[PDB]
């Protein structure tokens, strides 16, 4: 529960747990058919 | 040229 | 990691160093999955061409970290071994099929701004996004030239560096190389027309290759570096431990035992 424990993987404090983007994680959305 | 740790930890 | 660049702080709180005590140095990259489960690459731990074949009183895990030298006291932790798994299956003699291992730590560790463990595909993120052409992400404390055949420049990076990879077509995968490659791998890197670069390198094995679901904005880690031909060699591309067809063997021993 949820896994082992999380449930809260692969949010991370610093950045999506406060709505702020890293410098370059646009690059990997941009190339997933961009989205839209 | 590791920073030394601690030697509770070894 | 060569040409990549210096990561933000808390950009990847579920990478881990691998650490041995004596000599006290940098073995490889590892991963945060739970508050006491560690995955790395088999490779890491055994290899017996080369006489390797750590246990785990041998090694430290060190987790929450930004500077690779550094002891950095109130940010990381340090972690005990309780116990090693590897792929019972994995192929060191041929190939390295199945580079993969999990450690469980002695204790549990806490979350923080700076630790937090990345999520492990299920099978229809596996399928959405594991793609030729999309990007993912690779990072570690390695090596910035190929030492892994005595390149200089740089050398090894202060900081934790980062770089953003391709996934590549199976087909060019296995044209770049005389290994016999298997399911259980992926490969990913520039194309040698593509102008941009990048690679991991010696130091950067066992750590994640990890991707952003836009479906629920959460990071997957979908690879383990696991080997590649030199460092950022043209026509060459760095090969990757495929973590959902492994996924299998990761709950059964984390079910096993198991508490
Ligand atoms: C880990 O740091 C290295 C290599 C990581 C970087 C991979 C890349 N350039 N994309 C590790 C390594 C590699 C091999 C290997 C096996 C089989 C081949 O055909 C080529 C290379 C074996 C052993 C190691 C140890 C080291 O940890």
């Amino acid at each position: 529960t949820f896994g082992s424990g999380e449930a809260d993987c692969g949010l991370r404090p610093l950045f999506e747990k406060k709505s702020l983007e890293d410098k370059t994680e646009r690059e990997l959305l941009e190339s997933y058919i961009d989205g839209r | 040229d590791f920073e030394e740790i601690p030697e509770e930890y070894l | 990691i060569v040409e990549g660049s210096d990561a933000e702080i808390g950009m990847s709180p579920w990478q881990v160093m691998l650490f041995r005590k004596s000599p006290q140095e940098l073995l490889c990259g590892a991963s945060l999955i739970s508050d006491r489960w560690v995955l790395t690459a088999a490779h890491c731990l055994l290899y017996p061409p080369w006489d390797k074949n750590f246990t785990e009183n041998d090694l430290l895990v060190r987790i929450g970290k930004h500077s690779r030298t550094r002891y950095e006291r109130n940010i990381e932790k340090i972690s005990m071994l309780e116990k090693i798994y590897i792929h019972p299956r994995y192929n060191w003699r041929e190939n390295l099929d199945r580079d993969i291992a999990l450690m469980k730590l002695k204790k549990p560790v806490a979350f923080s701004d700076y630790i937090h463990p990345v999520c492990l595909p299920d099978r229809e993120t596996a399928a959405s996004l594991l793609q030729a052409g999309y990007k993912g992400r690779v990072t570690g404390w390695g090596n910035l030239k190929e030492t892994w055949t005595a390149n200089v420049g740089k050398g090894q990076p202060s900081v934790l560096q980062v770089v953003n990879l391709p996934i590549v077509e199976r087909p060019v995968c296995k044209d770049s190389t005389r290994i016999r490659i298997t399911d259980n791998m992926f490969c990913a890197g520039y194309k040698p027309d593509e102008g941009k670069r990048g690679d991991a390198c010696e130091g950067d094995s066992g750590g994640p290759f990890v991707m952003k679901s836009p479906f629920n904005n959460r990071w997957y880690q979908m690879g383990i570096v696991s080997w590649g031909e030199g460092c950022d060699r043209d026509g060459k591309y760095g090969f990757y431990t495929h973590v959902f067809r492994l996924k299998k063997w990761i709950q059964k021993v984390i079910d096993q035992f198991g508490e």
